[PDB]
């Protein structure tokens, strides 16, 4: 009985981010499909104690 | 500091409503504002901070929306335990201010109160001093007129009451009324409970005899 | 600035991105420097949200269906979307990559530009002793390091004690 | 996931020295920036921050009179409110501030909140009496001072329709509170017992309540 | 002897970025712009719940397969659902002219 | 150095981007900096073609046509416009939002850039008050301050007369 | 720095991107600092490999056949192809004009921050004659020479026979 807005063979996904990676084929307003494991976008500063 | 001006300050809406809080900066605080729910008797509990980030755990139903002076709080499907006093707070600059509030209470369909009555106990009794405890149990409206009665005499002003806060199940309340002898409550025999509520046809009368 | 001039940072200060670190007779602790922080907050938001808000996309459905004799189609719907998966991909890394870099090359500028404020004030009544401080030849107060920190420093009242020291 | 918890005096006599303790359990003391919160009736006001390395910082309207202290060896987070008036009478909450982040800097982590009453009067214990007998049974904890008093049923056991009500400031200055519980009219021939906590009088006591 | 100092922030943060010039840089914060996460459900798109065939294919749904007559057809839905199992079809053998074109015009009613 | 520390820009400044302004006993006004304005515009440019040429677009007719029994291509043909609608939208966009900051830093860079080169042939004989400005300790005339914009200063024949002030 | 203060570039330093010239009563010549180089190096290493290595292509073969009355998805085809052709040369050749700006900055950067940690050790006791040299008001050995290039500089010992001179 759940809501979505992007729908996969393998599950709904709900974002919000642009990008994914958990099926090419989707039905919706859906984000883009990448081959990426992590695009990861630093916010704070370089970690150095 | 800087003043935080919250509206509405009261609010009643059924489950499935939408419910929006304005709150209000006397400068420009940016994107610095944050929103708390207290349930009665418990410590805030974050839902959003930086005006539009939600909380993890926090119900997606409540979203934070603005920038500069105007922030809007939106539940967007109300539910029976979302009842409880909603606080903004800016974190621009010291001293944090927190805005006045705004108490959210849970509309529902009209149920009538259970009335109980209860003599004072003769443990009581034997300090000199008698107390008649009127029950109304698990009614919505919060609103009742209890009045009391020794024979068909109406009682004046030595009656208090306390109600419960909003049940966080099926949005009912409790109200309890107390009348405090020991010489005046010796000297009378019969002691009326008159129960007033929208629910009702008419008024409802629980009573005792002294014995 | 960052690992460039000034060595570390500091896991003792706990409430900013970039602040001050100060010593005198009345005590000693560290200070974020609020509006700094607060500014580079809200310009790394709008970074952050700009790459994800300027994706709208389409009502699509993906999926299509070619019987046995319909193969060269449904190659050219498989071209169509490795062409797509490959475009994103590549894209979608590389503005990480770029973003990245700009993000720590600002939060650098910032450092820096903190630093060449406080150095820009004091001129001659402390030492840069590298590392990112300055040994005052004075008694700084409470009220004298509160001065640097927003900005109001009086030069002239201090050189004199710092020509001697 | 942090446990704070305030303790203090809970009644003060006016112009005298408010001392609140806040002992934690799961995080250093020395790792974090600590918040005092009250609220009085009144909305929420922040009463300052303390970091052990260091520059506490106080609002403009209490900094005259407030005062913040860590102990490392205990693990404890104080505060020093001097000269206090009516004004004070508040719930205090201790609170941590969390490490700078993308929101950055919010209370997440918070105390369950102390009561604290600024009064001449005296501590006095309660008077528990029995509300005797779907039905419904009671206690009735009369005559004391000051807040709060914590009330259960057989020993924490019974949950399911205990109305505890808020209590009700009577003409003598004491206080007076109710306790309910709606039990099965077939479940009578089962003991129901009321626990009464009133920790600034040290008065503990048990109440069977029978028909 | 007094001294002031200029710094910045630090935590036990693990969290590595990729930059342009630099490979597993240790930052304070970051955020994910990969979504690799999902429900594992079939949910209902755009508010409107999906029509489910199960044991069923379109060819047998739509002619009506005597092994899908316990199936009922809702006044809309936003996609079709098909199973590994969608084995009922055509139980007389024969050609379904243009079942894909048909398949693709009933995907949304 | 825009916003930075000098304050705001000159509405009196007409005829250029980047700057001086003199006053004297011989009179004062703005007065442009041609050659750092002509680079900057001579770069901008650069960039603006650079956006603009290298978009070299093929012959092709968008539209295409398809009967009621052709839905399945038809829809294909969609994927592949809306495809590239997205595509050239999210690039197009976060370009232009790309290109806006490292214009507006390489204007930061020129002024800062300027100032550190007025700065860098005074040393001494004036005093930095701030917001771009050096008041002189001496009489700098027209030749003078003509001597500082082209980058031709004469700095010992001053510094006497700046001692005593 | 790069064309900016410092003229131009020597053909005469052989064995780094960056470096130093000096000169003494020992003798004069040409030396790389080999550490920035090889940073340097391997930060546009990891910028060459980080274009390269990201593009992950699918197997595909763009090649397709259709005869004289499937013309519409022959079309469709070439704006499948077309279509990939404009969105990759413009990417390409942007990517590239901003890359290289990215890496000439870099250099000045680099080069920038070379003679800024000289004049940061220096100070007083030589004289910037700009063009990127320090003209030593005493004398600096090998020794010497060689403690400012590693970072290791004594101030303090030079500056009474700097005063004189
Ligand atoms: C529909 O249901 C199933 C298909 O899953 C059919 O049952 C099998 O049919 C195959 C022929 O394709 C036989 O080889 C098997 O022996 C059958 N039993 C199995 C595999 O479970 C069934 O015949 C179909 N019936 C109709 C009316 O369409």
């Amino acid at each position: 009985d759940c809501n979505t807005t992007c729908q996969t063979p393998k599950g709904a996904i709900n974002t919000s981010l642009p990008f994914q990676n958990i099926h090419p084929i989707t039905i919706g307003k859906c984000p883009k499909y990448v081959k990426s494991t992590k695009l990861r976008l630093a916010t704070g500063l370089r970690n150095v104690p | 500091d800087i003043q935080m001006t919250q509206s509405p300050a009261t609010l009643s809406a059924s489950v499935g409503d939408r419910v929006s809080i304005t709150c209000r900066a006397s400068q420009s605080i940016s994107s610095w504002l944050a929103w708390y729910q207290q349930k009665p008797g418990k410590a805030p509990k974050l839902l959003i901070y930086k005006a539009s980030s939600l909380e993890s755990g926090v119900p997606s139903r409540f979203s934070g929306s603005g920038s500069g002076s105007e922030f809007t709080l939106t539940i967007s499907s109300l539910q029976p335990d979302d009842f409880a006093i909603y606080y903004c707070q800016q974190y621009n600059s010291y001293p944090w201010t927190f805005g006045q509030g705004t108490k959210v209470e849970i509309k529902r369909t009209v149920a009538a109160p259970s009335v109980f009555i209860f003599p004072p106990s003769d443990e009581q009794l034997k300090s000199g001093t008698a107390s008649v405890v009127c029950l109304l149990n698990n009614f919505y409206p919060r609103e009742a007129k209890v009045q009391w009665k020794v024979d068909n005499a109406l009682q004046s002003g030595n009656s208090q009451e306390s109600v419960t806060e909003q049940d966080s199940k099926d949005s009912t309340y409790s109200l309890s009324s107390t009348l405090t002898s020991k010489a005046d409550y010796e000297k009378h025999k019969v002691y009326a409970c008159e129960v007033t509520h929208q629910g009702l046809s008419s008024p409802v009368t629980k009573s005792f005899n002294r014995g | 600035a960052i690992a460039g001039f000034i060595e570390g940072g500091w896991t003792g200060m706990v409430d900013g991105w970039y602040g001050y670190h100060h010593q005198n007779e009345q005590g000693s602790g560290y200070a974020a420097d609020l509006k700094s922080t607060q500014n580079a907050i809200d310009k790394i938001t709008n970074k952050v949200n700009s790459v994800i808000e300027k994706m709208n996309t389409q009502f699509t459905a993906v999926g299509k269906e070619f019987n046995h004799l319909e193969k060269r189609i449904e190659n050219l719907n498989k071209k169509v979307d490795d062409g797509f998966l490959d475009i994103w991909t590549y894209n979608a890394e590389l503005l990480v990559l770029l973003e990245n870099e700009r993000t720590l090359d600002y939060h650098d500028s910032n450092v820096k530009n903190l630093y060449e404020k406080v150095r820009n004030q004091l001129k001659n009544n402390a030492k840069e002793i590298g590392n990112g401080c300055f040994e005052f030849y004075h008694k700084c107060d409470n009220t004298c390091m509160e001065s640097v920190k927003n900005g109001t420093y009086d030069y002239p009242k201090y050189s004199e004690e710092a020509k001697l020291n | 996931q942090v446990q704070l918890q305030e303790s203090g005096p809970g009644l003060v006599k006016p112009s005298e020295t408010l001392s609140l303790t806040c002992s934690v359990s799961g995080a250093s003391i020395s790792s974090y920036y600590w918040i005092w919160i009250r609220q009085p009736g009144k909305g929420l006001e922040w009463i300052g921050r303390f970091y052990t390395s260091g520059s506490p910082n106080y609002n403009p309207s209490l900094r005259s009179r407030v005062t913040m202290s860590v102990d490392t060896s205990k693990n404890q987070f104080s505060l020093k409110l001097t000269s206090v008036t009516a004004a004070d009478t508040a719930v205090y909450y201790c609170a941590r501030e969390e490490h700078i982040t993308f929101g950055g800097v919010i209370v997440r982590y918070w105390g369950q909140g102390t009561l604290v009453t600024v009064s001449p009067a005296s501590t006095k214990g309660p008077s528990v009496f029995p509300l005797a007998p779907t039905a419904a049974l009671g206690c009735l904890v009369k005559d004391y001072f000051p807040e709060p008093v914590t009330v259960s049923w057989n020993s924490g056991a019974l949950t399911s329709g205990v109305h505890t009500f808020p209590a009700v400031l009577q003409s003598s200055g004491l206080y007076s509170l109710s306790s309910v519980v709606t039990v099965p009219s077939s479940s009578l021939g089962q003991t129901y017992i009321c626990n009464v906590n009133h920790k600034p009088s040290n008065t503990k006591v048990d109440k069977k309540v029978e028909p | 002897s007094d001294t002031l100092c200029i710094g910045y922030h630090a935590n036990n943060s693990t969290d590595t970025v990729d930059t342009v010039l630099e490979k597993n840089v240790t930052v304070t914060h970051s955020v994910n712009l990969l979504e690799d996460k999902h429900n594992g459900k079939l949910c209902k798109l755009r508010g409107v719940a999906p029509l489910h065939l199960g044991k069923c294919n379109i060819a047998g749904w739509i002619l009506g397969n005597p092994e899908c007559e316990s199936l009922s057809t809702a006044s809309s839905w936003s996609y079709i659902v098909e199973t590994s199992s969608s084995d009922n079809g055509t139980c007389y053998p024969g050609d379904f002219i243009d079942y894909e074109e048909l398949r693709e015009q009933l995907s949304s009613v």
